[PDB]
RNA sequence: CUCCGAACGGUAAGAGCCUAGCAUGUAGA
């Protein structure tokens, strides 16, 4: 039961530190000031 | 005889039962006579896949208890 | 950009505008390999030159919803608003079949029943075929009588629904 | 010869299905074929030796 | 095909025109039919005649539900066109009354958890 | 012993196992439609595999989910909100 | 022996490009 509110809240905290880790790193503001 | 189920998230949850042989033209001649609507406006997908009145009911394998996304043409 | 006529338009009292067709075929016109060509603008005379180019006369085609030309230009017609002088120009037109079929069609949905029958009634003396798309794709060809006569008479013709003209013994007992 | 206890022993199987057929998706399906319970471990089930009806 | 264009073209138009006329004597003929079925009615016979048919536009031939099968509705939206696709006797199983309903234990009207309904008709 | 042990019924060692269940199984594999009917829902149909062999090696709840995902994963158990998966 | 149910628990999250039905009605010089 609570085991799938569990995994949601761990997957949920692994995609936000997957979309920090894509932006951070970013095209947009890694590649964009590495062209800079 | 199959039970169908021409369902949606609008408030149109319907079950017509219908033959095993018969084709999708009368199918949707049911969904529409119990609903509230004419023959040629109702569509029955699936995810996309567009079922066409052409092809029959068993051809397309839908047995007892499958349910299809009904959209308004 | 589809939303308004020009900038103000008499608005048919039946639905709207635009909406005198339901709201899920209008949908489907815009989004359309006819619609993206020749909608940068078609306000009185480029009208003339799309419709005598479109040899059909029907609704939709396909599984997926498809407009036939006929349709999508029925609807890009209505979306300009010609004045009635232009419209009684294209139903008076005899060399020009199609664009005469889409003058009265477009006169049917936006019009007065006494225009109607006015302007529609001398329609149905012309004995020549036309062809129209099944709704299966396969085409037909049926005489200008049966399309006058599901127009006036009968509901719903072809995709678009017919804004509940009265019946003519009511007006003959009222008026001419 | 206890039909209360037959009863509950079918009520308690009904009620372990729950949770075997929920604990995969949170929907209570309305069929979810029996078979898939009462196959051994040696085939690769579960072995769920059952006393009460379950109709196939 | 000019010649044979024109001739079908009065083919229609006798049609057309006969539709209008048939339409309306047709309400006349309405009242003049319970007008001949009212004299029908009063000095025709007792119970010694009929004139009729007993007309439905789809008849429902039912048959015997097993034990507990579903009350499935037709639907009443679209009748008057007659379609043959209702005329199919719905008193078949569906899903789950293929089973006998009697070799249960007690009984089992539904499990999923929502059985708020308590109804058999014993009474 | 803080676990209630069954063994009230008698002891394995003195008088022995108290049942017998072998015949059950026999039975359930037959009323079951057989080894390749009970079977014929699996994802063996596939694998490489020609015939029934031993092969047995979140673990099993993945190995579970997963050999009966098409007995499971059809349209006639759940509603027909049919989900396409990425790829 | 006719009593027929619906929603949520469901569709990963993503960076580049693009298009749009809607909304204010005024203070003041």
């Amino acid at each position: 039961e609570a085991r799938k509110r569990e995994l949601k809240k761990n997957k949920k905290q692994r995609m936000m530190v997957r979309a920090a880790v894509l932006k951070m790193k970013d095209p947009k503001q890694i590649i964009r000031d590495m062209e800079k | 005889m199959i039970e169908v189920v021409c369902n949606d998230r609008l408030g149109k949850k319907v079950r017509v039962k219908c033959n095993t042989d018969d084709t999708i033209g009368d199918l949707k001649k049911l969904i529409a006579a119990q609903t509230g609507t004419r023959w040629n406006k109702i569509v029955l997908k699936k995810w996309y896949t567009i079922f066409k009145d052409h092809v029959s009911l068993g051809d397309y394998e839908i047995h007892d208890g499958m349910n299809l996304e009904l959209y308004y043409q | 950009m589809a939303n308004r006529t020009v900038k103000d338009a008499h608005s048919i009292h039946g639905t709207n505008p635009q909406y005198l067709v339901e709201k899920i075929i209008r949908t489907r016109i815009y989004e359309s390999k006819y619609w993206k060509e020749e909608c940068f603008g078609l306000t009185a005379e480029l009208v003339v030159d799309k419709a005598m180019e479109l040899r059909f006369v029907g609704g939709v085609y396909g599984g997926n919803i498809k407009p036939t030309p006929f349709l999508c230009l029925t609807l890009k017609m209505l979306q300009i608003q010609p004045e009635k002088d232009i419209i009684v120009e294209f139903i008076k037109n005899e060399d020009f079949k199609y664009v005469r079929m889409l003058g009265a069609l477009y006169m049917r949905l936006t019009g007065t029943a006494i225009d109607c029958y006015k302007y529609l009634e001398p329609l149905y003396n012309d004995y020549r075929k036309i062809k129209s798309q099944n709704r299966n794709g396969e085409f037909e060809l049926m005489h200008v009588d049966e399309f006058i006569d599901e127009l006036l008479h009968s509901e719903r013709v072809c995709d678009i629904i017919l804004p509940r003209l009265q019946k003519r013994y009511v007006l003959e007992e009222a008026e001419q | 010869n206890t039909q209360e206890l037959l009863d509950l022993l079918v009520k308690c199987e009904n009620k372990i299905q729950t949770r075997i057929k929920i604990g995969l998706n949170s929907k209570m399906p309305s069929r979810f074929p029996p078979v898939v319970f009462y196959t051994p471990k040696e085939l690769g089930g579960l072995g769920m030796l059952s006393m009460g009806h379950v109709l196939i | 095909n000019d010649e044979e264009e024109y001739e079908a073209w009065k083919v229609r138009e006798l049609k057309r025109i006969k539709r209008d006329r048939e339409d309306r004597e047709a309400l006349e003929k309405e009242k003049a039919e319970i007008e001949r079925m009212r004299n029908l009615t009063e000095e025709e016979r007792r119970a010694e005649l009929r004139a009729n048919g007993k007309v439905i536009t789809n008849k429902a031939v039912k048959g015997k539900y097993k034990f507990l099968q579903k009350y499935y509705h037709r639907g009443a939206f679209f009748m008057d066109e007659d379609e043959e696709v209702y005329k199919r006797d719905f008193s078949a199983p569906t899903l789950e009354d293929h089973f006998n309903k009697t070799i249960l234990p007690k009984v089992m009207q539904v499990k999923n958890f929502g059985r708020s309904g308590r109804t058999k008709y014993t009474h | 012993v803080l676990k209630q042990n069954p063994f009230w019924w008698t002891h394995q060692r003195h008088d022995g196992k108290l049942w017998n269940l072998n015949n059950y199984r026999t039975d359930m594999i037959q009323a079951l439609g057989g080894v390749e009917g009970i079977l014929e829902h699996t994802l063996f149909k596939g694998t490489y595999f020609p015939t029934w062999e031993g092969l047995f090696w979140q673990i099993p709840n993945r190995r579970f989910t997963l050999w009966w995902s098409p007995t499971i994963n059809r349209a006639n158990v759940y509603v027909g909100f049919q989900v396409q998966l990425d790829l």
